[PDB]
């Protein structure tokens, strides 16, 4: 039952550093078998950097050279990453991929931690602006929550009621530093005379509580 | 391991290996035994007791074709640690020891190369005979050995003989006691000048003799006199040529034969003090003696 | 040798190591005892007790032990460890320090009639009563006396090892020649028991001269 | 650094079938000692990546025996015996013999069903958005397989690039369908300037490009 | 654990190695429910004795050991009794640390601790109390018996209590730990260096007032009176150096 | 005690000491290696040896020695004897003529993760280069080099607990105070085999001699005998006693030159400054 917990997600500044702890149970880990992995969003898996018994020494890909600190502390079981001049693409999931028993040449992932988000962004605390999507035999309707951060925002139908067909996209981040998403339902051509629809979005850091009537 | 561990059941489980039985296809042929000594340090010669302390890392070459395997088929692996009671040993005693001490003293583990060569280097505490030559006391020089060979096997059961180095692909032997220049502290008061070592066979013995075959290290020594010199000889001597001042005291002073027998009981108490430094041996009167 | 494992499993079938070879009630191991010298180590006259370095000579017939060399592919003899073999419990009587054993087991060297020989060194401290009356220009009777410790004369006879020559063998090119003490006589004799619980005896004799120069020179 | 390729891009899986995945390098990934050095990780949507096989052969413990892995210094292949409905997600190669270790593009597994074609609606900026000076165009593409879709906009029959973003959702857990929204932005004095605006769309379900388009 | 410490004799102190040679032998008892019987389903045995071999032993090592002999002499047998009840008594010859207090030598006394633990088990798994004499008072001392005991010819036990100590029980430290400290408080028997050395040294030392009464000429030997007392008080040091702790 | 047995036979059901305890060959063993210093014995100053009691507590993790607590009534640790497991090798490398290895095989605390904690006792005799320069004043540097004898870096891996040895059960020496203690890790590679270094944890102490014994013992009597050598020139010549003091103050050195040989250290490296200090004194009489 050898379990990885990270730390808690964390919001940071560009040019800040961020440290990620690794602490594990039902297992004994040693100073050895650590490498670091960060997936950016919509993107694939990178290697950070981590120690070898061959290097008996952390290495790190040239990206994350200067930067990057990675340390596995057997006594306390946990291993940790400090990356320093957060950058904006410094944005992503962070992994701690560790073995109790390392191999000396190389690296396999054994057991993963649960992810550490590391946001890198210099906006501030914005709630959404909600737009209809009005529709033009089965028709469809929705919502553009537009211009909020930081993540995430909740979107339900009818207050909740509304749940076949129901389409809530990924938030997508603008070069502005802000996210918007669109949350579509199909519904039949026939009930837009006689049937109300109402998105209901909610961003808790702007405590925004929005119920927008979509109507043509 | 699922890998060395389906190796060592195919060796030693499956084929049956018996670590009695010698590694030969037939009684006839002879298991031939590469030895090499490294000094790890030279711990003291006691002169009284005519015994000389040692410590020594003893390397042990040997093929058991019994052990061999392939590497691929298993992981590749290419050596194996198993304890040394796992396996046929060629069991080489010190014979010349004096304190009933004949075997190494940490059975470390044996290596085993896939090609089936066996490496073993198990160290040893020695305490073996060295007859002392007090003739030259304190400028002496010994001459002591370390003789080698089993007592279990003969010359018609293994062949010993010296290990083989190589430099740029030529093969000589290792005909010397090894001394890593790093890490040899050198004995306080014994300086190493000669350490060869030779393979003895006597002719005249049986070859199913022990006594046939041996490997002798031998350790030409030289004792560094400082403190023999400084402690003993300068006041000594100087004691002793003290005598001669009464000559030119008067008589008149009446401190003449004083003098002279305090001289004497000066040089009685310095044969006190040697008298407890070297063996009562009648080979010859040591020159502090003389 | 597959030959030599399949001899060896053939031999030590039903062979029991603890009991005495004997083929009929009343028969008697004879074992021959000698002795060879390596090394004079001292004469404690403080502690009364001769150190030696010697290699027992032990030679007895175990039926049990027996072959027909055509049988098993020409093998003559047999080098096996002395504690698989049934050994005669011969020891140093006389120790000073309690130790009774030799200083290492070895192997016995088996023919194929049954002979086996054993060769063990051995590390002894003897007692030895000094004569002090002449010290240092004395000479001293030091004794080793060989025997088995549990079987008695009719289980175990003990006979001076031979191959008429009823002494201690010295080799001269490797003796270890001792510096105080030159060795005037070396024999050896069986001793027979007064006139069961009675048992024989293997006596080897050291009648050993103090070379004093020290003593002149020093005294 | 060693290039790391796999194809498919994507692999369509009937759960109850067999699968196969290849990866590439363009330089040997076999160790002095015979072991070739390439692992396979497994990310299932929303968890940790996992690892399956690794040094090219060996499956990692608790790893099902579905699973399995060969190659030969630059060209490997994993295998599934049996495709379950758990093994969907991104599979990684990974070579671990050079530092920096690196992950290849990923192949992406998803359940195989019929093709379906997106139904394809477009939504004007509303007049609440356009009160603050902006406007967002959005495209919607509903309810289609296979992932790969195109989605082009035109503005008075001129191609727009540069000023759209694309968001897409996961496939559906019940009729194994994706859907995508597209949303053009451009300011509210750029927005003015044209009259039609249109998002084209190519998918394999489609026998022509549809369009669909409004005019303001 | 149950523990009695009985000492049977003191053999030496050793200055110049600062070593103290007992002899004792140990008692503990414990209980062991898996080796609980009745005797009246047995015929009437009361006691069983096995080799020690066989049963669970706290593993009870004399921590502060000099020569690295931890455990006791000779394996005696445990002795079973009805009820779960196990009594090991094993002796021992143990050569423990004690540090020489070196400032009133030969007037001085010793504080020789013999310091007893589990080699194996914290103090949760293994604890200890003091055995307890028929009368029922605790026996918190190292016992002696009076009848059997003959007095070191050098060194006379004075006091002898026993404490039972508890530490790393704080969550920082883990788990506890204990152990019991025996104190033997010795007192050394100092007839010997006041025949042999200290009165013959005194008197020899007092012959130097001696001079200031000889006649200050030619004969009167007043030199040689004063430096022939130095000259013994050197052979003086070479005898107290064999001696003296260093 | 039951789950513990039924747990300690389904342990060593299938168990082999010989072999590395690892899930994969390829594996390397981390083995934290801490030493413990007890007592300081002893310094030899003639034989360059150094004796001390020591703890050397050695943490690893054995692959097949794990169990579920729930499925054994949660039993978190046991305690194992260490024979029947496999153990790495550490040797006191510069052992002078003591034993190389661990003798004493105490019992490891094995967890339910496969954490195997031992913490034999052992009596090292280290070699330790003296330097009687500044004798009795004299400071001394002596290590303990410690490593597995058969095992390199690429197969069993070590590190040390702490960057210095612990010393909080040190007792008290009568002769040495220990200034300075510090482990460092050393790894050693070979051009005919650069994938297998060879590791070592050495361990050296700073000692510094306790002088009072030698000066109340030795330099306070050569003193006296050099302030009485001077005297005799103070005597009248028709005292007929100038050649009684002179020669009796030489008697007196001649018989403490034993004392000075059986404490002074019999080595030829250099001359002990007491040496000098009586060679003096000797020369001047
Ligand atoms: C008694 O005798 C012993 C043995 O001779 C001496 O011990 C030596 O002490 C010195 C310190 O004074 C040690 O030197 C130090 O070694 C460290 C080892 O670091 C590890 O990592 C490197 C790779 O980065 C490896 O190569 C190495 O093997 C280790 O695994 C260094 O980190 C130390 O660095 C210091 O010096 C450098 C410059 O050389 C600086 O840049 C650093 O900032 C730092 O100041 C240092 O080099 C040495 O290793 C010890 N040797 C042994 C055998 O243990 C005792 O000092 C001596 N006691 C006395 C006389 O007081
Ligand atoms: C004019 C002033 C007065 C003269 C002084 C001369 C002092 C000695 C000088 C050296 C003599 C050496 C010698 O050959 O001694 C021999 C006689 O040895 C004896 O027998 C001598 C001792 C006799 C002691 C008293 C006996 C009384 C009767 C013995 O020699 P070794 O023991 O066979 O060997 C010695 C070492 N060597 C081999 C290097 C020679
Ligand atoms: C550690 C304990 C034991 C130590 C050893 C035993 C104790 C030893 C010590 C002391 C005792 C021995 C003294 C012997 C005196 C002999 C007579 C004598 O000389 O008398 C004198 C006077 O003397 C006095 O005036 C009285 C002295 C009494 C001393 C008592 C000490 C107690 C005569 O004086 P004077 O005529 O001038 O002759 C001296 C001339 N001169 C000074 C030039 C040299
Ligand atoms: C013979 O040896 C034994 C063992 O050494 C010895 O018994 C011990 O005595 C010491 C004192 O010499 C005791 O220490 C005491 O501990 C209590 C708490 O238990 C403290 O209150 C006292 O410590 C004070 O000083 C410390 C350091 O300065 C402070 O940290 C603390 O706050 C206090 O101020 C205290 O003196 C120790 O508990 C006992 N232990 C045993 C084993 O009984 C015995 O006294 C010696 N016998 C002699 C010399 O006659
Ligand atoms: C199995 O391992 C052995 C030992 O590492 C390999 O032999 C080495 O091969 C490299 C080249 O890859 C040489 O540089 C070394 O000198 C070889 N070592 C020795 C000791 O021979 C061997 O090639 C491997 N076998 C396979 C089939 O991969
Ligand atoms: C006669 C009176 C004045 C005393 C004379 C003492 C002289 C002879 C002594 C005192 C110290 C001695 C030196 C001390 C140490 C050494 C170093 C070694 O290489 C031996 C000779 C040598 C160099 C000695 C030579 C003799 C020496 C110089
Ligand atoms: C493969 O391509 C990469 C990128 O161009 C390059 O860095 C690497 O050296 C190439 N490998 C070989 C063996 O040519
Ligand atoms: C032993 O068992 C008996 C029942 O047979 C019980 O009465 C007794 O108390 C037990 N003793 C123990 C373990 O205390």
């Amino acid at each position: 039952q050898v379990q990885l917990v990270q730390s808690g997600a964390e919001m940071k500044k560009p040019g800040s550093s961020v440290k990620v702890s690794c602490k594990a149970s039902g297992g004994s880990f040693g100073s050895y078998g650590i490498d670091w992995v960060r997936q950016a969003p919509g993107q694939g898996l990178e290697w950070m950097g981590g120690i070898m018994p061959k290097f008996d020494a952390p290495k790190y890909a040239e990206k994350f050279q200067g930067r990057l600190t990675i340390t596995a502390d057997r006594a306390t079981n946990t291993a940790y990453m400090e990356l320093s001049s957060l950058r904006f693409e410094d944005t992503a999931i962070y992994y701690c991929a560790r073995d109790e028993q390392p191999f000396y040449d190389s690296w396999r992932g054994l057991y993963w931690g649960q992810g550490t988000l590391v946001t890198v962004s210099s906006a501030s605390t914005k709630g959404p602006s909600v737009f209809p999507l009005a529709p033009s035999g089965t028709a469809a309707l929705g919502c553009l929550v537009k211009d909020y951060f930081p993540e995430p925002v909740t979107v339900s139908w009818n207050s909740g009621a509304l749940t076949s067909g129901v389409h809530t996209f990924p938030a997508v981040l603008q070069s502005s530093g802000l996210y918007s998403l669109s949350s579509v339902v199909t519904v039949p051509s026939s009930s837009l005379g006689t049937q109300t629809y109402i998105c209901n979005v909610n961003h808790k850091p702007s405590n925004t509580k929005v119920d927008k009537k979509v109507e043509p | 391991l699922n890998e060395e561990e389906r190796l060592i059941r195919h060796l030693f489980q499956e084929k049956g290996y018996n670590k009695e039985l010698r590694p030969v296809a037939h009684k006839e042929e002879s298991v031939d035994v590469a030895l090499a000594l490294t000094l790890s340090n030279l711990i003291s010669l006691k002169e009284v007791e005519e015994t000389l302390t040692t410590n020594v890392w003893i390397e042990h070459g040997w093929t058991d074709n019994r052990l061999k395997w392939n590497a691929e088929e298993f992981g590749n692996i290419s050596v194996l640690r198993l304890p040394p009671d796992m396996v046929w040993l060629p069991e080489i005693v010190l014979e010349n020891n004096n304190d009933g001490s004949f075997q190494i003293s940490y059975s470390c583990n044996v290596l085993v190369y896939h090609y089936g060569f066996v490496y073993w280097l198990p160290p040893a505490i020695f305490r073996s005979s060295c007859p002392i030559s007090v003739t030259y006391f304190p400028f002496d020089w010994q001459n002591c050995s370390l003789k080698f060979s089993s007592l279990k096997y003969t010359a018609k059961e293994i062949t010993l003989s010296l290990k083989q180095d190589a430099k740029e692909n030529r093969t000589y032997p290792v005909e010397w006691i090894i001394i890593d220049p790093e890490g040899f502290t050198e004995n306080g008061e014994w300086e190493i000048v000669h350490r060869p070592a030779r393979v003895n066979v006597d002719p005249r013995a049986p070859l199913d003799s022990p006594s046939r075959q041996d490997i002798t290290f031998y350790l030409i020594i030289r004792r560094k006199p400082l403190f023999y010199i400084i402690n003993i000889l300068v006041p000594c001597v100087l004691i002793s040529f003290m005598v001669n001042l009464v000559f030119y005291l008067p008589a008149d002073s009446g401190e003449k034969t004083s003098v002279a027998i305090s001289v004497l009981l000066a040089q009685s108490v310095f044969l006190l003090l040697i008298s407890k430094r070297l063996p009562a041996t009648s080979m010859a009167i040591p020159l502090i003696g003389k | 040798s597959e030959a030599e494992g399949r001899l060896r499993e053939k031999l030590f079938s039903g062979y029991d190591s603890s009991v005495r070879p004997a083929r009929e009630v009343g028969d008697r191991v004879r074992v021959s005892v000698g002795l060879i010298l390596a090394q004079l180590i001292s004469l404690n006259e403080k502690d009364e007790e001769m150190s030696t370095k010697v290699y027992l000579d032990l030679e007895w017939t175990d039926y049990r032990l027996s072959w027909d060399p055509a049988e098993h592919d020409g093998i003559d003899s047999l080098r096996i460890t002395a504690e698989s073999v049934w050994l005669p419990d011969v020891v140093l009587l006389n120790n000073n320090d309690g130790n009774f054993d030799v200083a290492l087991d070895i192997s016995v060297v088996v023919s194929s009639d049954g002979s086996v020989r054993w060769q063990p060194p051995g590390i002894y401290r003897s007692s030895c009563s000094i004569q002090v009356t002449y010290f240092p220009f004395d000479w001293q009777n030091c004794t080793m006396v060989f025997s088995s410790y549990s079987y008695d004369s009719s289980e175990v006879s003990l006979q001076t090892g031979l191959g008429g020559h009823q002494e201690i063998h010295i080799h001269e090119g490797t003796f270890i020649e001792n510096g105080q003490w030159e060795i005037i006589h070396k024999p050896s004799r069986l001793i027979q028991p007064p006139g069961e619980g009675q048992r024989q005896e293997v006596i080897f004799y050291l009648i050993i001269r103090r070379k004093p120069l020290f003593y002149l020179v020093n005294v | 650094d060693i290039v790391m390729t796999q194809s498919p891009l994507s692999l369509p899986v009937t759960p109850g079938e067999p699968a196969s995945i290849s990866c590439r390098s363009n330089q040997s990934l076999l160790h002095t000692k015979g072991y070739k050095y390439l692992n396979w990780y497994l990310q299932r949507p929303g968890q940790s990546p996992q690892v399956l096989i690794y040094f090219a052969s060996n499956r990692a413990p608790g790893v099902p025996d579905r699973f399995s892995g060969s190659g030969s210094g630059t060209d490997f292949t994993l295998k599934i015996s049996r495709v379950e409905a758990e093994d969907v997600g991104v599979y990684y190669c990974m070579q671990g013999l050079q530092i920096p270790f690196t992950f290849g593009p990923g192949t992406k597994v998803d359940i195989k069903r019929t093709v379906a074609a997106p139904s394809v609606f477009i939504f004007p900026p509303s007049d609440e958005q356009l009160k603050s000076g902006t406007a967002s165009v959005v495209c919607l593409l509903n309810n289609f397989y296979p992932r790969e879709a195109k989605v082009q906009w035109k503005v008075d029959n001129a191609l727009q690039s540069g000023n759209s973003q694309e968001s897409v959702t996961e496939q559906d857990s019940k009729d194994s369908t994706y859907s995508l929204s597209s949303t053009l932005t451009l300011s509210k004095a750029d927005y003015e300037k044209h009259k039609v605006y249109a998002c084209e769309v190519t998918h394999q379900g489609l026998s022509s490009p549809v369009t669909k388009s409004f005019n303001r | 654990i149950s523990l009695k410490v009985t000492l049977t004799n003191l053999i030496s102190l050793n200055e110049k190695e600062e070593t103290l040679t007992t002899s004792v032998w140990i008692g503990i008892d414990w209980q062991d429910y898996r080796l609980n019987y009745s005797k009246d389903d047995f015929g009437g045995i009361e006691t069983l004795r096995v080799p020690s071999e066989l049963v669970w032993l706290p593993e009870i090592v004399l921590e502060n050991n000099i020569d690295g002999q931890f455990g006791v002499a000779y394996d005696a047998n445990v002795l079973v009794y009805e009820g779960g009840s196990v009594t090991w008594l094993p002796p021992a010859i143990y050569r423990s640390v004690c540090a020489v207090e070196v400032t009133y030598f030969p007037f001085d006394w010793q504080n020789c601790s013999l310091i007893f633990r589990s080699q194996t088990y914290n103090a949760e798994e293994v604890e200890f109390t003091f055995a307890v004499d028929n009368d029922g008072k605790t026996i918190n001392k190292i016992d002696i018996d009076t009848e059997a005991y003959t007095e070191n010819g050098e060194w006379a036990i004075d006091f002898c209590p026993g404490v039972i100590r508890r530490h790393h029980g704080g969550a920082t430290d883990g788990p506890g730990e204990t152990d019991v400290i025996y104190s033997l408080i010795i007192r050394r028997k100092p007839l010997f260096y006041v025949i042999n050395i200290i009165v013959p040294c005194v008197l020899i030392s007092g012959l130097v007032l001696l001079a200031y009464f000889l006649p200050a000429q030619a004969g009167g030997q007043k030199c040689t009176v004063s430096i022939n007392v130095l000259l013994a008080q050197t052979v003086f040091l070479f005898l107290i150096a064999q001696k003296i702790p260093e | 005690s039951e789950h513990e047995t039924r747990l300690v036979a389904k342990l060593f059901k299938d168990y082999s000491s010989v072999v590395r305890p690892v899930e994969d060959h390829r594996q390397v063993v981390e083995v934290t290696v801490g030493l413990q210093l007890i007592q300081l014995i002893n310094v030899d100053e003639v034989n360059q040896i150094v004796t001390t009691n020591v703890r050397l507590k050695q943490q690893w993790v054995d692959y097949n020695l794990k169990w579920n607590p729930d499925d054994y009534g949660g039993v978190k640790k046991i305690h194992i004897p260490s024979e029947k497991i496999w153990r790495p090798d550490l040797v006191l490398y510069n052992n002078a003529d003591g034993d190389f290895a661990i003798v004493k095989f105490t019992k490891v605390l094995l967890q339910y993760t496969g954490h195997i904690t031992w913490t034999p006792p052992a009596i090292f005799k280290s070699y330790c280069e003296i330097i009687v320069t500044h004798f009795p004043f004299d400071e001394q540097n002596c290590s303990m080099k410690l490593g597995t004898w058969t095992y390199d870096g690429s197969v069993v891996a070590i590190n040390p607990e702490s960057d210095q040895p612990d010393l909080s059960n040190f007792m008290e020496s009568g002769e040495w105070v220990i200034k300075e203690s510090r482990g460092w890790k050393h790894s050693v590679t070979y051009s005919c085999c650069p994938d297998t270094p060879y590791l070592d944890i050495t361990y050296h102490f700073v000692m510094q001699r306790l002088p009072l014994y030698f000066i109340v013992n030795v330099i306070i009597p050569c003193l006296l005998f050099s302030f009485l050598t001077g005297l005799v020139f103070y005597l009248p010549t028709d005292s007929g006693e100038k050649m009684t003091l002179s020669i009796s103050v030489l008697l007196s050195l001649t018989v403490f030159l034993l004392v000075i040989v059986e404490l002074i250290p019999s080595t030829s490296s250099a001359v002990p400054l007491i040496g000098k200090y009586m060679l003096f004194t000797m020369v001047f009489v």
